């Protein structure tokens, strides 16, 4: 790939996180090199390389990755070499790579590294947009930081121990063991605020105590509230879900609704709840973009609505207009989707379910079943108010989704739409002026000839 | 054949039946496992306990092969394509693996070592489900989710307790302060006294609560920072579950107080009077100690037409049938105007409508009672009690009307009086569908109105012109048509 | 006499009795753990029992005399009264309160309060007088911090009382964990014994922990679950402060959403610095005199009889000063407040500017408004709250010289609120008034004047219809001589 | 001269004023329980003490020059804002705040600082500035939790002084948990003193404990309070937090929702996967270019004057700069901008096609558009930004052969913001417009180039009289035709 997309590219996810390994490894490095003494010119050969590396995947990344990002300048990608190089020197991301590229043996001198910060975030955005369920990756990524707080916590516990002299006190790391693990074991009890360590004695241990408790009572508010946000958004639409519930349950036993309409509200609500994860769709299509709801009615009804044969002919912007007009009605096993003898009004795509067609004598045959994507009622549509009856009951054989359009909604739609409200009006009128009064001055014209004749005979 | 709806009671039984031997595994399994003495003194008992639970996982599989799925809005009763959905699904292959029978490994590794059951954690994923399910069916969810919550937190914990005596097994009992004592000792020695003080060791370092010894071996420092962190994740999930579900608990009063204090900023930023004031917090004090506060059309908006529609005719069909005008509607015309109802709630003194008032509406009493009084308002002609109506002539629009939709009448509520309106408007737009019934009401309206004595442009301009155009086409037409006759006649000649 | 459960007499024996009920849920249980608390004041503790029992007789009295809103009126029927309570859970609950368990001070001893824990059953009288608190108060966060402390006192001092009494039945000193040998000349006082519980309570409720550690297995148990019971409390007042603390800043959060939202459309729409530095300046007023809410949204709250008693007291006496509404029917002028809309304007702004389209009358409710030359420097008249302008442009009246255009610069001298009625507006409620419109048009007719300014079609239909009859009547005679035309034709060949 | 108090100035003087409270609010207590710190540094205290009561008299003469907004506009009258001042509560405050009870240092000694607790009642000059402090800043969580931190220091630090003072009155290494003896060298030093005691205090009143057990029983009563003050006050910590989080993460929690929905929509109606990754990519193009939020949701909280400007701001130029809008009124100009509705396109979505209804005026803003040739491969002309199409057949104009009708395949190359206007709400806003109809009218005619019922009533009698004509032919031409049989035959 001569150029690389930054949002949607995996080997540009794998490269940020190298970068993010690299960041890590200095964050988590420079401060044990500074307080324990593991640095040692016997084993500081495997540190050089290491920082090294870490240096040349910093150069790899402001150099030769971050240089070839594609953008967007008024919304259009820019593949160009130039411009791209011209935009990232720009951005503060390159002001902040050079800042940490420079060098400036103390492990405080690679301090500014921990500075490229900004490849972490474009990490942890790629990673929140390429997997679903995200809150456990936030979680992960608050417990990393935790774990971070006590590293340094860890680390500046030693170098507090060093101070005042290893096993000097009984607050000082004593000097046996593993000797991060033990300053790891502080900073554990003490940035939660456990307790239970020896006491400190003189006026440093007392102040770095109390300062590494404030620290702790801080850091593990953070750690709950994330936690409680974590769990408030990931429940959010459960708890939704069962509060609209609730309130239909306590309205209908306010007005005491007899139980087989609760069960089949409460069966309905379940049923939406599972099977499209929303209670409304309408509520989230107007949150969307005009074009992009209706390129979603589109992609969803519109090859179905034109093998409707009642709309063939008809301005494909009125065909959209009622793609955006249909609204999803979920109807219960044995529902009588139309009844017989009942005023149409009504367009019914199947979405999904099966509906059958009954008849026969005395009822409960079915004449015929219609599957998912088919379209009945549509001449129903087309009527003046009141002019349109159900011949025959229409039911529903299980959970069916049918997406309606009532004649309503189809008049406003065609006060916009002349050439196809006529259109559709001469279909109505052909499937059922000048020739009506000439007809009626032949008729006349005879009968009184008629009457005339017959007196003069 | 036999099919069982996962939304069925039978189905929630049999996940309560399922889930009893998933958590006894899952909290026996290690129990034994890092517990010796607990299985080997009770062996026949957890032999006999193991058999029932492996009985009850092969009825599980055979019922998950009978769980039938919605496809199609239809419950599947076809065997070979439960059976065939059942397989696709990840879940058989852990309901295979949970059956392993990894029993045949006491044999070769003896009866001290019962990890080889550890397979049979795999059916969490039943546990879970009936867990969803009950909180989905039970009438406490937050009560629920309290002890869903502690169970878990429990079990985690005896899980711990179990992780700690075998890491104090692995390094020695009583070798340094920090491990589980020398169980050689009489109390300490003990099973009850092991797993108890295992439970309260795992529950005081899971908690982030401390005063447990501190760990001396580099090794008992890392499992104890682990264990404690892993603590931490817990104290957060308790916190934040119940801190979430305090709020989901106190939203609605939230939401209401938020609304009563935004009306209160408003009042007193447009300097509205003392006794108003008093009258809004009173009727705000009436909705909230009623439980009023719920608004019908919010409540109701997400249900679809059909269940919307069938739930306002168990309300208002009765009432709105004992309407004289709409005695003889029809039944779908009766749902419109069901339907089309908009609820009304009057503080007691209020009035609903003045004599010469303009009305639009009209009124159905569904709780409360309304007076007509006079002028002054002290007396009272008549008391009219739930089920009643007014305004049914004013909606009408009967020409030759002495009224002319205006009010008649002072109607005050006595008390709280909860009203259904039906508007004008709604009227006409319900009787859009049903002319005859239309015109059967306005003569309805005329016959009562006769009986009480009260009853004494550019769309036609651009027609004649459209018409015209259009005849004259047709004209031309004709006139081409009969001159091939007089072409042929010429021709004929 | 019926006590009104919403009035304040309700809300004062509501306390009156709380305090017997939270009397009995402390000490009742001090009592009992504690003998010599029991035994010591045997005297005081009588005579407080039985005022408490004779204020649990009133409270049911009360209970029999408290109305319910019954057809949205109370109920005065001491008959139904009475049947409602007993008909109630709460009726069984307080004759099991005050059953005279007293008489088995004869039988089991003085040493024995724990009889008296059926007077615990009265709760719900606590937990109904601190929700009338919560919605009663003017301090809601006070309140509800107040009340959780002194929730989780009354548990932790139930937790101390179980803590001495486990003490108690183990055996005081038998080891480290238990509270000491009651022997001793300090911990025997029993002012110690309760600090000293209390304390244990307080360290084990509150995840702190730092108790002697437990040495029976009993100890054990119950320190695991009065730890787990700690972590269950701490989480529930960390909840409910933090849902407390949402609530609080709920709205300053909305508000910093709007504000961010607005700051994001306008780096995103270039807008230039002045004007994002106006409209800073504005949300900055708009928090800093409470103006945050909008009116119309704030209103959507009310009903509509409430909304609409809220916008009379708001507007009718400016409405009326106004002249061409002064001599308007009641109705008329309450439809035209509920038609008007609220407008703000900064200082500097201009309300109109000459030529601008005048399709609406503005009312100043407060501010100055200023009428301005086209330099904007001199001042012709300063308008004052409840004046208004631009009265005539709302009138569509025939003839006007100065016909939808505004004559003069109108500018906000400070932070104005308006409230304006549009054309459409005013139209929309003359509707319903026609007589009221025509009025109102000659009377603006007349103040132009006083101020210096200022069935053909149907008759042709008719002869449209003969001439559309006699044109086909040509092309019947046409379609006549066409036949006779071929005929001959046909009979000559 | 009065102070506005929405200005820089009364922020400064809330600042200037808020340190001699802060100062008062710790050191006061600080001074009263620990009785060396009081003597050690007398001078520095009694400067101190004097600079925070001159401070607190020039805050009287402030709050008396502090106008207030009385019909919209500011007070600037001496006596209004006297009596104001007065009759607030706040007046009584400053004033029992400012008694002279430093007299008492001549009578109870130099030892008893408790004197001037009362100058702790400025509390809400404080807290008012803290308010203006949050509402001002341009970072609101970093101030709330500074603040946040503030406040629980400062309660810390009284706790500390209360622990102190008690310790003092039972005895100082009396027992085991009061503060040891301070007649010893390491316990006795001031910084050790005031050290210990706010660690003590610290580990108290955040459920840590990690202190000395209590041994009278004043001492366990005082650590159970204590310990219940503690519990509130690290719930009070934990459920800031976890507001403040939530506030941060309002927006994106809000888009991931969105996100969710419309993923979950699209998995239950069977969208393709090509539909499906275009959603994807227009969110997450939306998100991070910041624009995910409805422009009519965002400016529907200004209100309409503020609304009017900015819209006016942003688009007044670029509509002028149409053609058949070069030449128009001011007002019908802002009334059209008013009217303009933003639309937002994806890479190849179809603005309009040929053939299909014109009836929108499209503005391009921040996008690129293209117009093809039916096949989506080949470009005529790429529109930049500020261009425009669709402003002909917008306009009602008669004799357009292509009128209504689109001409051209307009095709957004990459992300279009774009924003159109409605034939119908050019319509509405010219009906108060009738001479700049007529132009547009006029102007639309010269582009394409290059009394109603009695005008309707009197056109009818035309075609009457024209039918008549037709007829009395067709009379005249039926006798010619029947006469022409008659010679035939």
């Amino acid at each position: 790939p001569q150029s690389i997309d930054p949002l949607t590219n995996l080997m540009y996810v794998l490269w940020l996180f190298f970068v993010v390994m690299a960041w890590n490894w200095n964050c988590w490095l420079i401060p044990v090199r500074w307080a324990f003494p593991y640095q040692t010119p016997d084993n500081i050969h495997h540190w050089l390389l290491m920082d090294y590396l870490c240096d040349l995947i910093y150069f790899l990344d402001i150099t030769v990755f971050q240089t070839r990002l594609q953008f967007v300048r008024g919304g259009d990608i820019i593949t160009d070499k130039k411009d791209m190089r011209n935009n990232y020197l720009k951005s503060r991301r390159f002001k902040m790579d050079l800042l940490s590229l420079l060098p400036l043996v103390n492990p405080l001198l690679r301090l500014p590294r921990c500075l490229k910060y900004m490849a972490f975030f474009e990490f942890n955005s790629r990673l929140e947009s390429i997997l679903s369920k995200a809150y456990v990756y936030r979680v992960i990524r608050t417990t990393a930081y935790l774990l971070y707080s006590l590293h340094l916590n860890s680390c500046l516990y030693y170098w507090a121990s060093a101070y005042q002299g290893l096993g000097s006190t009984h607050w000082v790391y004593d000097g046996v063991g593993n000797s991060y693990i033990r300053c790891y074991y502080f900073a554990v009890k003490t940035l939660i605020t456990i307790g239970g360590l020896p006491d400190p004695k003189t006026l440093f241990e007392i102040v770095f105590q109390l300062l590494n408790y404030f620290t702790g009572v801080f850091a593990f508010s953070v750690m709950i509230g994330q936690m409680r946000d974590v769990v408030g958004a990931a429940t959010a639409g459960q708890t939704y879900y069962r509060s609209c519930m609730d309130s239909t349950v306590k309205y209908m036993n306010f007005y005491k609704i007899p139980k087989s309409v609760q069960n089949r509200v409460k069966t309905w609500y379940e049923y939406t709840w599972h099977s499209q994860g929303m209670l409304d769709e309408s509520e989230l299509m107007v949150q969307l973009p005009d074009k992009m709801r209706l390129d979603l009615a589109i992609d969803v009804n519109y090859n179905i609505v034109s093998k409707v044969a009642l709309f063939q002919g008809c301005d494909r912007q009125m065909i959209f207009d009622m793609l955006k007009r249909l609204r999803s009605v979920v109807y219960l096993p044995n529902d009588y989707v139309c009844k017989k003898g009942e005023i149409g009004r009504e367009m019914y795509i199947i979405q999904a379910g099966q509906v059958q067609v009954l008849g026969g004598p005395d009822g409960k045959s079915v004449l015929v079943t219609l599957k998912a994507g088919s379209v009945f009622g549509e001449i129903s549509l087309l009527a003046v108010g009141g002019g349109n009856r159900r011949t025959a009951n229409v039911v529903a054989h299980g959970f069916t989704n049918l997406f309606i359009l009532d004649k309503k909604d189809l008049n406003e739609i065609l006060v916009h739409y002349p050439e196809s409200q006529k259109l559709l009006r001469k279909k109505a009128r052909r499937m059922l002026p000048k020739l009506f009064n000439a007809a009626l001055a032949m008729t006349g014209k005879m009968g009184g000839k008629g009457a005339k004749g017959g007196k003069l005979a | 054949v036999v099919v069982i709806d996962p939304s069925g009671n039978t189905y929630y039984n049999w996940l309560f039946c399922i889930t009893l031997p998933v958590m006894y595994n899952w909290t026996m399994v290690i129990a034994r496992a890092c517990f010796d003495e607990l299985q080997s003194d009770y062996l026949e008992y957890w032999l006999i306990l193991d058999y029932v639970s492996d009985i009850v996982y092969l009825i599980d599989m055979f019922v998950r092969t009978r769980t039938g799925y919605l496809e199609q809005g239809l419950l599947v009763k076809e065997e070979l394509k439960l059976i065939n959905k059942y397989k696709s699904n990840l879940q058989f292959k852990l309901d295979v693996l949970s059956l392993i029978p990894t029993d045949l490994l006491y044999f070769k590794l003896g009866w001290n070592y019962p990890e080889i059951r550890l397979n049979r954690l795999l059916r969490f994923s039943r546990m879970f489900e009936f867990f969803q399910r009950t909180e989905t069916r039970t009438n406490y969810p937050n009560i629920f989710r309290i002890s869903n919550l502690v169970m878990y937190i429990v079990i985690i914990i005896h899980w711990n307790a179990c992780v700690f005596y075998s890491i104090s097994k692995a390094i020695g009992f009583g070798n340094d302060t920090w491990v589980y004592p020398d169980i050689n000792d009489p109390e300490f020695g003990r099973l009850a006294r092991k797993y108890v003080y295992s439970l309260y060791w795992s529950t005081l370092t899971l908690t982030t609560i401390g005063e447990t010894p501190p760990p001396v071996r580099d090794s008992e420092y890392v499992f104890v920072v682990v264990d404690f962190l892993i603590g931490v994740l817990i104290f957060a999930t308790i916190v934040g579950n119940i801190g979430s579900m305090i709020s989901n608990m106190n939203a609605a009063r939230a939401e209401f107080q938020a609304r009563i204090d935004a009306i209160k900023q408003y009042m007193h930023f447009r300097n509205v009077s003392k006794d108003m004031e008093k009258r809004v917090i009173k009727w705000f004090d009436y909705l909230w100690t009623n439980k009023k506060t719920v608004d019908e059309k919010e409540v109701l908006k997400y249900l679809p037409d059909k269940l919307r529609a069938e739930i306002a005719i168990n309300v208002h069909l009765d009432t709105l049938k004992k309407v004289r005008i709409f005695a003889d509607c029809e039944a779908g015309l009766l749902v419109e105007l069901v339907l089309k109802l908009q609820p009304q709630v009057y503080s007691p003194g209020d009035y609903i409508c003045k004599k010469g008032d303009i009305g639009r509406e009209m009124y159905i009493i569904k709780e409360g009672k309304l007076a007509v009084v006079a002028d002054d308002g002290v007396t009272q002609f008549v008391v009219l009690s739930d089920g009643s109506y007014f305004g049914e002539i004013s909606i009408l629009n009967i020409k030759g009307s002495k009224a002319g939709n205006r009010r008649t009448a002072n109607i005050k509520s006595i008390g709280y009086s909860d009203l259904f309106c039906l508007s004008k408007d709604d009227l006409m737009e319900a009787l859009t569908e049903y002319p005859d019934a239309k015109t059967m009401l306005e003569e309805k309206g005329k016959q009562i109105l006769m009986k009480d004595g009260l009853l004494d442009e550019k769309v036609t301009r651009m027609e004649g012109s459209v018409d015209l155009l259009q005849t004259r086409f047709a004209r031309i037409l004709a006139e081409y048509e009969s001159m091939q006759q007089k072409l042929k006649q010429r021709l004929t000649k």
